[PDB]
């Protein structure tokens, strides 16, 4: 059924980009200007934010970058923003950006601190996909979420807790929790642990070990590709028409978008363009705990290891000049593309018979099986 | 240590998964 899930995805989808585009057109901005995935992101923040204010505005004059520091009346924001969506709320949209930025994040940085200080292993990083997602997420939102990130939640609520409606939460996290995982055991043992009302370090402990056992015997995690408005925006603006000509955030959808965005960015004097355009496009499939020899073979070039990466953030700090600033235009392209899966696969090979398509396949027709024996350059993007 | 031990999977790919 091609009808709703595809074509009401891409209502959402214009909204965003419709939005973008009315939101560009009030701070004045430049096409140039309006693809600085700078810019579109304090304006996607300015949104949310608002929705549950001002922000950082790059501008262009000759030769130099000047960022503006510029507030918005944050109904005004919210008056806007319905107004591309048909004056709906659309929260899926808002969702939306809620998960570009969480795989942005997911991507950037390591959340060590926080593992530690909650009393997990600081090397359980491929099981934290979306600790950075606000609970506001929605639904869809929370089934993007690494099991390792539903842990550090209840782990926190119970840690203070065992130090009246928050229950039902309780034991619907934890079947979220189950629904992770897809084995016997692991689904049985997670019934054993939200057995307790005040579950205290015999769940503390119990879970952690499960969560070490997703380690192994992985649970099912949808993955997202979430694009920056600016990206949709400029498509809504090219005349596509999504909710007419359907779109996908799991399918070859978003990576043919990606084949034709002008995504530009600022980019610090020693930074490493090359390096960036890769950050970047580690976010836009949720690709930050992926396989590095995958990503690699499906990106089309080298995918280097976050130590290996010349960067600090995709974000500028008020502490940093303009003087010595510069942009540089995002490469997002990839070789082929792949069905983002949710499974963790189990039985040592995985997705047996699962390939990749090329970017002409648009259909799921001919898949194509990579061979890895290969002068590589890791596994592990942490 | 401090690093990664697992890889998440993001595609539907024929992988041994890395542990």
């Amino acid at each position: 059924n091609a009808t709703e899930i595809r074509a009401s995805v891409g209502k959402m989808i214009d909204g965003i980009g419709r939005f973008y585009i009315q939101m560009c057109t009030e701070l004045k901005l430049s096409d140039y200007e309006g693809r600085l995935i700078q810019n579109s992101l304090t304006i996607e923040r300015m949104v949310l934010s608002a929705f549950d204010t001002g922000g950082p505005i790059y501008r262009r004059v000759d030769g130099k970058w000047r960022r503006e520091l510029i507030l918005y009346d944050k109904e005004e924001i919210r008056r806007i923003w319905r107004q591309a969506n048909n004056g709906d709320d659309a929260t899926a949209g808002l969702t939306h950006m809620m998960i570009w930025h969480s795989n942005l994040n997911d991507a950037t940085y390591q959340r060590t601190r926080a593992l530690v200080r909650t009393g997990m292993d600081p090397r359980m990083c491929s099981l934290m996909q979306g600790s950075t997602l606000p609970r506001r997420s929605g639904a869809a939102g929370a089934a993007v979420k690494g099991v390792g990130t539903m842990v550090m939640e209840l782990i926190r609520m119970i840690k203070r807790g065992i130090n009246r409606r928050t229950r039902i939460a309780y034991e619907r996290m934890c079947n979220i929790l189950k629904g992770k995982f897809q084995t016997a055991a692991q689904r049985t043992m997670v019934d054993q642990v939200r057995e307790s009302r005040n579950p205290g370090n015999a769940e503390f402990e119990d879970l952690i070990f499960l969560a070490r056992s997703a380690l192994i015997l992985r649970g099912s995690v949808a993955h997202k590709s979430c694009l920056p408005a600016c990206v949709y925006g400029s498509a809504v603006a090219s005349g596509y028409d999504f909710e007419r000509e359907g779109y996908s955030l799991v399918g070859i959808d978003p990576f043919r978008l990606l084949q034709n965005s002008q995504v530009y960015s600022l980019i610090r004097p020693n930074e490493n363009p090359a390096h960036k355009s890769q950050l970047v496009w580690m976010a836009c499939h949720s690709a930050a705990f992926e396989d590095l020899r995958v990503s690699s073979f499906i990106r089309g070039t080298k995918v280097v290891p976050r130590g290996k990466l010349s960067t600090r953030g995709v974000q500028i700090a008020s502490n940093e000049n303009m003087e010595t600033m510069e942009s540089s235009t995002l490469e997002l392209r990839s070789r082929y593309w792949a069905i983002r899966t949710r499974s963790g696969g189990n039985t040592d090979v995985s997705f047996q018979g699962r390939g990749v398509f090329e970017l002409s396949d648009e259909k799921a027709t001919s898949p194509i099986v990579p061979s890895f024996d290969m002068s590589n350059e890791g596994s592990y993007f942490f | 240590s401090s690093g990664q031990i697992s890889i998440q999977p993001t595609f539907s790919v024929q992988r041994n998964l890395p542990f």
